[PDB]
RNA sequence: AGAACCUUACCAAAUCUUGACAUCCUUUGACAACUCUAGAGAUAGAGCCUUCCCCUUCGGGGGACAAAGUGACAGGUGGUGCAUGGUUGUCGUCAGCUCGUGUCGUGAGAUGUUGGGUUAAGUCCCGCAACGAGCGCAACCCUUAAGCUUAGUUGCCAUCAUUAAGUUGGGCACUCUAAGUUGACUGCCGGUGACAAACCGGAGGAAGGUGGGGAUGACGUCAAAUCAUCAUGCCCCUUAUGAUUUGGGCUACACACGUGCUACAAUGGACAAUACAAAGGGCAGCGAAACCGCGAGGUCAAGCAAUCCCAUAAAGUUGUUCUCAGUUCGGAUUGUAGUCUGCAACUCGACUACAUGAAGCUGGAAUCGCUAGUAAUCGUAGAUCAGCAUGCUACGGUGAAUACGUUC
């Protein structure tokens, strides 16, 4: 079915996937082992200061993690 | 017997393999001569053959990837000598006298803020 | 640096000519980072010697560089509460270093109006002697040579 | 003379692109953003203190 | 400067193309210095300027194809 | 020359943050949803020890959690001024599911509510020495192991100001590891502004 | 980190002064959401459905969309960073700065921080009226540098086979790969510093002696900067030092100086052919393929977040040609004829092909920037944004010369 997981931090979402696999593999359910796709960020350099003190600035990021979750047997103990 | 030779230089991967018979190298189903665009020292890649007393040992047909073209070269020079220390472990105690065998020193570096080139820095005027 | 020796640890090897020392010279024509353009004029300004000079151009080479090779450096060193100058010998390593610059500087001066022949001749016409670059280190060969003072200076 | 600026913003005067986009919790109209319609350095003091989501600091 | 009706703002086609009727010779009072020159235009002055001025400016016979009433400028040099 | 403020750095390896949840496309408004509602905390509770809300969302069911430290006169009489401002919270557009109050013991143990503490006293003019001096030595009888305070605008009655930080114990910034818990209060009455400063250690 | 109008605080013309705004006030129609009159517009008026909630048993919290004149008033991008809070620039990532007990001094004060040696370091040991502590440097934190688990669908294909190539199957799973783990530290090292830490050497981790970079900015100075981000003590504005449009301005000009770009040519230009990246964004946005245009583009139009799109990177290679010239160098300037974004491009955008083709021969006195993926070279993406950057912060490709020395 390939359902997706993205998330901020990166535990939580490792500790997600092994909730996810772990409810679905105590089931009769032939998954694949959880799928690490690249985890993208994205930059925001910005200037520090108040007034015109330029050639001064620091940058931000946030990094959105994203793994993958398939399975491939509908069985009634694995149906959400 | 020599295989998984994988090498890297500036941002450009390459795996390799390499079968007995003599010294044929060949990357991306075409050739070697004719594909390094300028690069007349094509032979100074076989070098670690030079090094090695040993000249026609394999044959390579070998596989780049990415970067440009000398950065997409040079580590092909990198790429078989480990799978060429697999074909024969001695090779660490005797490759490694001319200091060849692996070293990864440099890549490019950061635009530091507020700055043009990472390590320049712009013109101030006067006083 | 006032620590001192940073290593040198440069090497250069070549395709054909079998020599360290001509893989410098295209390290100092090669300007704006194209040394795709280098070897593609170097080796095709030394192939236009043997048809142009009696040779070739490996054993007009060494003779090319062996009269331009510069002998006495002149540094200034205020000594010990004076001022004026003191000839000192160069250390071998540094002498050729300091010896390829004016193949390329006046490379740029002689107007062939074809830069693989203008080049050229200063490797032609420095086998024997009264090139172009040949004037500066007899003038600089006399510098101090013939203006021998206080050499007794330290630096 | 912001405050009937601010006043004016949220209406509309009745052509298609002459709005424009201003701070939330500030008032600035220059140098704002779209991911978060915050501005250079009203974004900075809501960044820290944790209370945004996503901003680790820095140094990739 | 584009194809489709080189843009005649409306409400000064209202007032020209009844205006012409009679022998008379009130103007515009506009202060709208956006719109180009119809062919039918008649012996009028103008006003294109809202700072201050109302310049009356002659509607002969130029190049009419302007998209323009530019002939009233803003400022001085010297 | 600029001391930063020691949250901004300490975030993602030691303290986490303060809204869990993860957004789209709607980042935008609903950015400015939790920005709206994060001042009616301070505003309509008028800190009642109030450190520090949190947010979490999870797509039409909002969880927020008010720490407080003082359980009782925030909840009202026995559940009524709680379900107050759930229906009053309620009314901003869809919100306020599941409020909840968890009681700090060891009262002057935090940054935030000792920052009112000695913000509070001083506009009520309490002569500044005995407002801050105070305020470090109960930290080490409650065994706690680093405090500096600083109050900087204008004190006394003077017209040049002067910052006047009165420190003591081990009060690290240059180790990402500890957990300096900041604060932060600008109160002054009748005799312009005035800034307020609290670093608390563990 | 976007000036056409908007922005916009400036000024000129019309324009109201319980107000374009926030609060209560008394009865509640909602709309000016539409069609028309005038005007440039704000607005000035007429046609409205002139309604509606949430439940009482003819009834009120007033939610609407805001309506009536009041008062409490509101509004200030107006004065000042020498009344301030918050926030930065800097000396300078320099290696210093301070206490608490003592103890000398009538005391301002000093020891502790000094004298031996080492280190980038007040880092380190050996000494001694000092013994310790605290803020600093170091590690702790990101990024990169090589393996093993653990995963595999878009992730790669060789071992097999149809493959223009869709990587279609095989389900192959290893090879990068993409985010979760083992281990660098002066360690056993040879010296000899005489045991003082440490310093020059040899070994084997891919790895040098803080592996390479960032983030981190001590007491404090400069009454440095900001009331125009916001907050703000106090003084002024009070049918105008407020408010709303339209329309000018912020770009004007003999001039003076900063920064940036593109060039003066033949290791250069034109011309067709011709390979190899990283990092990014895109659900009314990115837009393919094939289509009509000299191009700027126009229509339609499937696929869509590793897979799909923008998106050909460019420099260089092989080859043709101009053959050393105010020139087949450069596009500065200047009219016609378009495209696109927009309600509109005159003041005041941008791009394309048609001719026009100026200045200029590597620049006086002087003056900067850089120590290995580094300066230089052509490029790639992004935010800001409808449209418009040579700036800006990010990313790869090609890649040298030089540092014996501390005298100035
Ligand atoms: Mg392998
Ligand atoms: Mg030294
Ligand atoms: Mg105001
Ligand atoms: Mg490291
Ligand atoms: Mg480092
Ligand atoms: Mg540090
Ligand atoms: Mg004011
Ligand atoms: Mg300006
Ligand atoms: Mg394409």
């Amino acid at each position: 079915i390939r359902i997706r997981l993205k998330a901020y931090d990166h535990r939580v979402i490792d500790q997600s996937a092994e909730k996810i696999v772990e409810t679905a593999k105590r089931s009769g359910a032939d998954v694949s082992g959880p799928i690490p796709l690249p985890t993208e960020k994205s930059v925001y350099t910005i200037i520090r200061a108040v007034h015109k003190y330029k050639d001064s600035r620091e940058q931000f990021e946030q990094r959105t993690h994203k793994r993958l979750i398939d399975i491939v047997n509908p069985t009634p103990k694995t149906v959400d | 017997v020599e295989y998984r030779g994988t090498g890297r230089r500036k941002n450009s991967v390459a795996r390799v393999r390499l079968v007995p018979g003599e010294g044929n190298i060949t990357v991306n189903n075409r050739d070697v001569r004719e594909y390094l665009p300028f690069e007349s020292l094509i032979l100074d890649l076989n070098q670690p053959f030079d090094v090695t007393e040993t000249k026609g040992n394999y044959d390579v047909l070998v596989n780049v990837h990415g970067g440009g073209f000398t950065g997409q070269a040079q580590a092909i020079r990198h790429g078989i000598a480990r799978a060429l220390l697999e074909a024969d472990p001695e090779y660490r105690g005797s490759l490694k006298r001319a200091g060849l065998l692996t070293r990864d020193p440099r890549m490019k570096e950061r635009k530091k803020p507020g700055l043009k080139a990472a390590r320049r820095s712009p013109q101030f005027s006067k006083r | 640096p006032r620590k001192g020796s940073v290593p040198k640890r440069d090497v250069l090897p070549d395709p054909i000519h079998n020599s360290k020392l001509v893989t410098k010279l295209i390290n100092k024509i090669m300007l704006d980072g194209k040394r795709g353009t280098a070897q593609r004029i170097l080796y095709s300004a030394f192939d236009l010697v043997e048809q142009r000079s009696g040779r070739d151009a490996l054993e007009v080479f060494e003779e090319a560089i062996n009269n331009i090779m510069p002998v006495l450096e002149v540094k200034a060193r205020r000594v010990g509460g004076s001022n004026y100058q003191v000839p000192v010998e160069v250390r071998p390593e540094r002498r050729t270093t300091l010896g390829l610059r004016w193949l390329v500087n006046y490379a740029r001066l002689r107007g062939e109006k074809t830069m693989e022949d203008r080049l050229a001749n200063e490797i032609l016409d420095a086998a024997n002697n009264t090139g172009g670059a040949v004037k500066k280190r007899e003038d600089t060969h006399k510098m101090a040579e013939a203006n021998k003072a206080f050499a007794h200076y330290r630096w | 003379a912001k405050t009937s600026m601010v006043a004016k913003q949220q209406k509309k005067q009745k052509y298609a692109v002459r709005e424009y986009t201003r701070c939330e919790r500030c008032g600035r109209p220059h140098s704002v953003y779209r991911k978060f319609k915050l501005c250079r350095i009203c974004f900075r003091e809501l960044a820290y203190k944790g209370q945004i989501p996503g901003v680790r600091k820095a140094s990739w | 400067s584009i194809k489709k009706g080189p843009f005649v703002d409306e409400h000064l086609m209202k007032k020209v193309e009844a205006q012409e009727g009679s022998e008379k010779k009130q103007v515009i009072k506009t202060w709208s210095r956006r719109s180009t020159i119809f062919p039918n235009f008649i012996g009028h002055t103008f006003a294109v300027y809202d700072g201050r001025k109302h310049v009356p400016v002659y509607v002969t016979e130029d190049m009419v194809g302007h998209k323009l009433g530019e002939f009233a400028p803003t400022r001085t040099f010297k | 020359g600029q001391k930063i403020n020691p949250i901004g750095l300490r975030v993602g390896i030691i303290r986490d943050w303060e809204a869990k949840w993860y957004a789209e496309k709607d980042f935008a408004s609903l950015l400015h949803e939790d920005l709206k509602i994060r001042k009616f905390i301070d505003n309509e509770l008028k800190e009642a020890s109030v450190s520090h809300v949190e947010i979490e969302r999870a797509a039409n069911r909002i969880n927020i959690a008010i720490h407080t430290g003082k359980p009782g006169m925030v909840i009202g009489k026995g559940g009524s001024e709680i379900e107050k401002l759930r229906n009053k919270l309620n009314a901003l557009t869809d919100k306020k599911v599941h409020i909840n109050v968890i009681e700090i013991k060891k009262v002057d143990l935090d940054a935030r509510l000792v920052a009112e503490n000695i913000a509070r006293q001083l506009e009520n003019r309490a002569s500044f020495r005995r407002v801050q001096k105070q305020a470090i030595t109960r930290a080490m009888k409650l065994g706690a192991k680093g405090i500096k305070t600083q109050v900087s605008g204008r004190l006394g009655g003077a017209d040049i100001a002067r910052a006047e930080q009165y420190s003591e114990g081990t009060v690290p910034l240059h180790t990402l590891r500890a957990d300096i818990d900041y604060a932060h209060a600008e109160a002054d009455t009748t005799y312009g502004k005035l800034g307020v400063k609290v670093w608390i250690y563990r």
